[PDB]
């Protein structure tokens, strides 16, 4: 993974010179929006349950995925969803906390495609769950934090789709 | 016809016709004979049938001779009766045959558009072609009914 | 059960067709930006919005 | 069922079924009977044994359908009364089966992450089916109410 | 011209319902009520 | 697609045998049904509209959430997809009916449905408890018609059923 | 086979079953005690057809068991006689389906690159199957005996 | 893996319904058969090794699989090609009881083609051994179990094929 | 593809209820703002050769990645990244007068991950090239404007790492 | 597809430079094996049919693969052997006039391995089979020529394995 | 080169080379070594050319480093001359190949889509490969010039 | 011809002939002398090549010219030799021409289905096309056999 520090670093690496005005000025966007960054992912990391329990509550709920047929029926398929969305939750805040998606290529995004085509899981249904997440976080934790963590959840939208 | 669809399905197949499909058309040789009874017994006793299904149909449905319908008028009623006519005519005509492709190309390619631009219900017709089914099977004897009912019944499905 | 998976990809139906939709689906399967046409369509609808 | 655990079981240990296994599912398939017996008597009493039990619970645990509480609300008295008759359901299956296996790969993994995530008192499930088990032994003879009630206690045991 | 902030303005807060039991729990709910 | 008859010569054929008595009994038993398979598929031929609207009726008042908002009946644009669905699901066991055999469900329905509904977000429950419904009634209408052997038509609903639904246990 | 072909050729169109095809497919299972008769008279005597249709072919061709023909020595006479085994087989597999698809899909595809690639001369292979008709032909009654040199015949013209 | 019982609760369970009375039919009926499939269990379970015997003579024996240049020829070899037929005699046993081929399904055709592919290991030899199995079982047990054995055998083999 | 009415439309219709009091304020926000995206829009779409004249100039010229050894070497590749930029800008404008992403999830980011690490195309200098032709129709267009386009922009950006 | 000439032409110009020396010698080798390589390209072009019939005969034929229940029971899917190792023997001419296998990674064998794990095809006979077109090919040929074509055909067992 | 063109058409018509083709491929194979001593003589004057070619095109055209021109400015004549030196050893690629094709995929495709992204004057390129042209020839012998000329000239071509 | 396929190729791509094409012209026209002299020669000795073709063909397979062959009587020994003939007419047009194209355009496409409608064994007409190999080798030059032999192994190759 990198973040947006250790992207503009890596980059200045790999063209083999030192930090020029651009990577400066980048730099001085990133540490000055980086304390916004902190106190949302303290107020996340606080309420960390309760995004997931009303997302569910906002998407999923007495609907056909949680009736009896539907793929978050059984108390384990349900336990399931809960971990995957826990999972997203916490990897998109990492993903805001270093203002880089590239943390959800590598440990996300790498083979949750296959993963969820082999395992039956509705992709347009986590959809939704995560959307309803994105409201929530939104609702929560303020105007542009909310902004970046939805980017983040549609970049996870998108790697699903 | 059966030999028809055979020989289409030949030539489509780029080959003769083979084992199965030749005694197919054995069979319906065999069955001509009283396929075509079943075409001179409707065609001499067409009348009692049309009458007795559009008596059943409109006193089942009281809304096309009633106001807020579409067959008001004496022209209206007997192009009705035509297209009683016409259809078990055209039943006749596939029994002959042997199967469904001249009623595909007579009077069911389009049908469901053909009666939506003149206003005529299509749930309506499915009605009418199952009481004139019930008219015609009670007229027609047992095992002849089994025979002559699927034709009727494709006309039902592929009314709807 | 079934031995093999084609992969379920997101599939994105469109319900219903409104105008900015039209307009900008209509120029995308073109390939090209809004021109004139598509400026206007989208310039009386958000007058009349 | 018995026979899928019996089977699972061999199959860890990479051997055929014990004698005594083949009698347990000999013994199983002759008193199918008497626990077919008890599936339609469950689902004869299906709507009455989680009225009375839930009736029950209500006057245990009021603070269930107090304000604040999980259950509060009439929709939430329902959602709990489905669980409810949804936990008959796997009893009457594992009843059925033989086996605690259906009930507990729907109903019990992973169930104390579900009510943590619900908010929902597990103990106070778990008393549920506990009156749901002295209702069925009511409205039930004394040793197939035993039978039942060992399934039932495996729900309390895993569940609380 | 600083009227342009669709995206880039405050995003407006939504009123989504959280979802509640339906008619497939009738049975359940009457039996709610008549409990009380 | 492959019936019955065929899918015996592909088994024996997979061995290099010839057919032996075993064989040819299968074949009298499909042979003597078949008069029956012909008979029933007739039947589903008759009543196939006013089964499947009975059905969508039963499903649809079984699980009203579908035709409620949030569900996947609600505009009629769903509501005739789902009985067109209906309708192809009657038309296969109508063709494995015929064919007494499953693998014609299995190759031209079961092997991307689970993908499309999961594409769509089309519910896979409700979707098999309305092939059950068809399922009870057309055995039910079949019962009550003068069908001798009614006990085949359970299979191909039944096979749906199995091969659409989610391992619960 | 032909319930094969008749559901294939419903679903192309997107239908139901027609009468025509349900009188196709009535009409194959009527035939099907026939077929199986002809099928169990050909299993019975399979290694009396090999060994008289080999016995006749080796003499009306001598050139293909000479030295330098493809079936020369007695591995190869072996191989020759399994060649025509198996077409017995296949023969018998196209009458117990009623059609020439299980014939055509599983030895009847590539069989001319096939024996091409063996230096095994196609008409002579023809002639092995004509001969395996003519002694089919003597084994039963004229019926079923050109009911059987239908499939052969198919065979003939797939071959040559 | 499913027996006939866990097919019957997992489809009344997709349904979200109790058992009706086809569920019971279907019970009563595999409760019917249950005698006759744990007797044939007992008497494959007695005579284990002794069909394997029979199978091995009677198909692969005396063979080229067996001579040099067979891949039944090395020692090792034909122990494992023992084990592997002891394999399908005991996960057929296991099919015959359960009343379904879901054990086949999951354990035994899992990767067995490319897993024999890999090896070397001749895909119409151990067919015709499967067969020989079927024959031997069919001998050593009756016309009936012995038919009910050879469906999950040929399942077996059209598995492999 | 889905736009903002179409995302607001579909949110009411899932709810069930009217457009009681938030749709109806994202709703004149978009009617508001939609002449000036549109006049943004036109000259973005008279301008559109010039931006990424210069937004090539700014950020991928003179460096490793157009000198040999690298992705942008040759004609043909030049003239693919040339236009894969008009392509961005595109839909960037898409994005803007849709006041919604779907068109980027649905026609951009369904496969540009896919296609970039098969071929090989450097992420760090895209993502660059982007952000240069964020400042440039920033300047180009006006400060809010370009802000417009630049949500979008760095939402392709976003998608991009 | 590269052959030698474009290989070294591309190898100079992804560092940028011109031809030097030894880059002139790679040249000099190809022009001293081009009319090698065109006379053992005729001669294989002769006798195409001839190697695949020899090759199949010394290793494919009275094996197990033949015999019912084998992979190649079927005339078809002998058919589609046979195909198949005309496709080996004349993308190994191809690859062997370039002199680069170049057209064997492009066209061959990106891709054939899931291809044939998908069919069931076995990959361990069908490199035998490789191989003995191999042998059959450097009897008919010669010794460098023949080495020339077992080189591009190792390279096809190598990316089947 | 021709080798890979040939070899590429015949993988598109799925055969083998014809000998049509095999004896155009030796001949080019025997006729390398004028083309090696082309591009030999090419990199060893490499700079020359450069030099000679820059120099006569700015005094032809002053307008390309006039103000207001394209190339107005020291590092946009350095790079000026760096697309000249490129065009160079894309000519001596295409004398090593013996074919055009090099130079097509690597310095002719997307030429004109990418000099309007530079707005650099394709003619004004086509003349400093005009120039580059005569400077070869009047430094190389006649026969030569032609050979390496053809390349040049389709360069220019395929610019103007 | 080469030429005229150069031509081909150059249209099919819209475009001049390339350089590398240009040469292939160049050489074409350089070996037309010897290609000419070649064709000159063995058509100067046209008629004892076929002889001896006829006669190498009769002593390597004899059942030809055995009751139960093709060619049984003189006159169809003397139309054998006439197809023997034609077929290298069909060589001198080709080594005349440069390519295969008039062995292809004239006797070569559909031959399979030629010499199958006339029974001929194809087999043997490539055993005398490889006897006309021999005696052309043996009364040709090493390198004018050599350029000859291509176009005959092509004969083989497309024909066998
Ligand atoms: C500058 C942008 C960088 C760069 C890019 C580069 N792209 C390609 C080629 C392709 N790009 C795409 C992508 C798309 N096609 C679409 O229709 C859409 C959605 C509108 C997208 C996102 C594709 C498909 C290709 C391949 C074929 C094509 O040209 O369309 C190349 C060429 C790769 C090659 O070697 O041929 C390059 C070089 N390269 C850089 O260095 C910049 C970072
Ligand atoms: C009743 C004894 C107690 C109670 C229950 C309660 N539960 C919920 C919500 C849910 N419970 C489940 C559980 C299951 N689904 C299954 O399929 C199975 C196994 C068969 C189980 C055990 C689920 C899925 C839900 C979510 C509702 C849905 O289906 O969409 C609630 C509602 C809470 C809410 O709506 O937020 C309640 C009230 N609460 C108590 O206090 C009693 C002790
Ligand atoms: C919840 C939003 C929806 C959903 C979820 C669901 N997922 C599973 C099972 C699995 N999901 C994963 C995915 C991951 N792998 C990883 O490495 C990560 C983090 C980077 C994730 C998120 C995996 C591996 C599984 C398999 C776990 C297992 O073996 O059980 C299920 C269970 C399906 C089952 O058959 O048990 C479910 C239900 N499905 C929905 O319907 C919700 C909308
Ligand atoms: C009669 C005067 C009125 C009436 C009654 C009625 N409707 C239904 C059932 C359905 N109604 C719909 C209608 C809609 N779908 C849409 O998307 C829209 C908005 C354009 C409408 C209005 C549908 C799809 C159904 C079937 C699903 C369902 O059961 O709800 C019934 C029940 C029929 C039955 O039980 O078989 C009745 C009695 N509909 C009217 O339009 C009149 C106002
Ligand atoms: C009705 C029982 C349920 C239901 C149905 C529903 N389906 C769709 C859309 C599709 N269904 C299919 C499935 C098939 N294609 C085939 O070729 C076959 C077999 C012959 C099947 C079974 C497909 C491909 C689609 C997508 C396009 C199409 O309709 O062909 C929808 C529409 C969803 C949408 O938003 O577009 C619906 C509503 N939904 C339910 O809730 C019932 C359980
Ligand atoms: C006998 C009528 C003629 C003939 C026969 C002959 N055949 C072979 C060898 C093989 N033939 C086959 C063909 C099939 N395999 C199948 O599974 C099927 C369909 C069920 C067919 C048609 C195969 C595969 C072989 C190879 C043997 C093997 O199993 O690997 C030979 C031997 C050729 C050799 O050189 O080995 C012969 C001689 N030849 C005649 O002259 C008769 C006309
Ligand atoms: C002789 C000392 C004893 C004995 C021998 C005996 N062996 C067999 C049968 C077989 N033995 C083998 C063993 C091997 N195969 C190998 O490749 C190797 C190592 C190189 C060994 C040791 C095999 C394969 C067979 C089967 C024969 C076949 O090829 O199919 C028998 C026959 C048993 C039968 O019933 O057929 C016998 C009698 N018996 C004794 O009493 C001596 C102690
Ligand atoms: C000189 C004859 C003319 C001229 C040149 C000029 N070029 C540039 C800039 C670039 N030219 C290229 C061209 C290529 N690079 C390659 O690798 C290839 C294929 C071999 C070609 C054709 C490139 C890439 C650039 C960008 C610089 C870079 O390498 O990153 C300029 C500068 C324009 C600017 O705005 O900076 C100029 C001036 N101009 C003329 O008038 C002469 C006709």
């Amino acid at each position: 993974m990198q973040d947006a520090i250790t992207a503009v670093i890596n980059s200045a690496d790999v063209q083999g010179k030192y930090l020029d005005g651009a990577a400066m000025d980048k730099l001085k966007s990133y540490f000055a929006s980086g304390e916004l960054r902190v106190r949302a992912a303290s107020v996340i990391s606080a309420n960390a349950a309760t995004i997931v329990k009303e997302a569910v509550a906002k998407s999923l709920l007495y609907s056909d995925v949680t009736r009896p047929g539907g793929n978050m029926y059984t108390t384990r398929r349900y336990a399931a969803c809960i971990r995957d969305l826990d999972y997203y939750l916490r990897y998109a805040t990492y993903a805001m906390l270093a203002g880089d998606a590239s943390i959800l290529d590598e440990r996300v995004l790498n083979g949750l495609k296959e993963t969820y085509n082999s395992l039956g899981v509705p992709i347009s249904s986590t959809v939704q769950a995560i959307q309803a997440i994105k409201e929530v976080t939104a609702s929560l934790v303020g105007a542009d934090a909310g902004k970046e963590m939805g980017v983040y959840l549609d970049y996870i939208c998108s790697g699903l789709s | 016809s059966v030999v028809s669809q055979v020989i289409l399905q030949a030539d489509d197949q780029l080959r003769y016709p083979t084992s199965g499909e030749l005694k197919g058309i054995q069979a319906f040789l065999t069955t001509g004979a009283q396929r075509i009874r079943i075409a001179e017994t409707l065609a001499e006793n067409e009348k009692k049938i049309v009458d007795q299904a559009q008596k059943q149909l409109f006193k089942k449905h009281p809304e096309y001779r009633a106001p807020g319908g579409n067959a008001y008028g004496q022209r209206q009623y007997n192009q009705c009766l035509r297209d009683y006519g016409w259809y078990l005519r055209l039943v006749t005509y596939g029994v002959l045959a042997g199967n469904k492709e001249p009623i595909e190309t007579t009077g069911l390619i389009g049908v469901k558009e053909m009666y939506n631009s003149l206003n005529v219900p299509v749930p309506g017709m499915v009605d009418a072609v199952t009481v004139l089914k019930d008219a015609a099977l009670g007229l027609l004897s047992a095992e002849d009914a089994n025979e002559t009912a699927p034709y009727f019944d494709y006309i039902i499905q592929f009314m709807s | 059960s079934v031995k093999a998976s084609g992969g379920s990809s997101l599939a994105r139906p469109q319900l219903y067709q409104t105008v900015p939709v039209s307009a900008i689906s209509q120029a995308e399967q073109q390939d090209r930006f809004l021109e004139g046409s598509e400026l206007n369509e989208l310039t009386a609808y958000f007058q009349s919005g | 069922s018995i026979v899928t655990k019996s089977i699972v079981n061999a199959d860890a240990e990479a051997r055929y079924l014990s004698p005594g296994e083949l009698d347990r599912i000999k013994a199983f398939v002759t008193g199918g009977a008497a626990r077919l017996r008890i599936a339609e008597t469950l689902t004869g009493s299906r709507e009455t044994i989680v009225k009375q039990a839930g009736d029950r619970l209500f006057q245990k645990r009021p603070d269930i359908v107090s304000p604040g509480g999980n259950a509060y609300g009439e929709e939430m008295t329902a959602t709990c009364l489905r669980d409810m008759d949804y936990y008959l359901r796997l009893v009457t299956y594992g009843v059925v089966s033989g086996d605690v296996t259906p009930i507990e790969e729907i109903g019990l993994v992973g169930v104390r992450e579900m009510y943590r995530s619900l908010g929902t008192p597990i103990e106070a499930v778990a008393q549920s089916v506990r009156e749901m088990k002295e209702v069925a032994s009511g409205l039930m003879s004394s040793d197939d109410a035993a039978e039942a009630s060992a399934y039932f206690d495996f729900v309390i045991g895993k569940m609380s | 011209p600083s009227q342009v902030a669709f995206a880039s303005g405050d995003p407006i807060p939504q009123n989504v319902a959280r979802r509640t039991p339906g008619p497939s729990l009738n049975r359940f709910k009457e039996m709610a009520r008549q409990v009380k | 697609m492959r019936d019955a008859v065929t899918t015996l010569i592909k088994n024996y054929d997979l061995t290099g045998r010839y057919l032996d008595r075993n064989a040819m009994d299968e074949l009298k038993a499909y042979f003597e049904s078949g008069s029956a398979r012909i008979a029933a598929a007739a039947m589903i031929n008759a009543n196939s509209a006013t089964i499947v609207k009975r059905a969508a009726a039963q499903l649809f008042e079984e699980i009203p959430e579908l035709i409620r908002p949030s569900g996947n009946a609600y505009t009629t644009r769903r509501f005739s997809a789902c009985l067109r669905d209906m309708d192809y699901y009657l038309r296969y066991a109508s063709y494995a009916l015929i064919a007494a055999d499953n693998n014609v469900l299995d190759e031209r329905v079961l092997q991307g449905l689970r993908e499309t509904y999961n594409s769509l977000g089309v519910p896979i429950g409700p979707t098999v408890r309305g092939i059950q419904i068809m399922k009870e009634m057309i055995e039910a209408m079949a019962e009550d018609s003068s069908l001798n052997s009614t006990d085949f038509i359970a299979s191909p609903f039944d096979h749906m059923t199995r091969e659409l639904s989610e391992l619960s246990v």
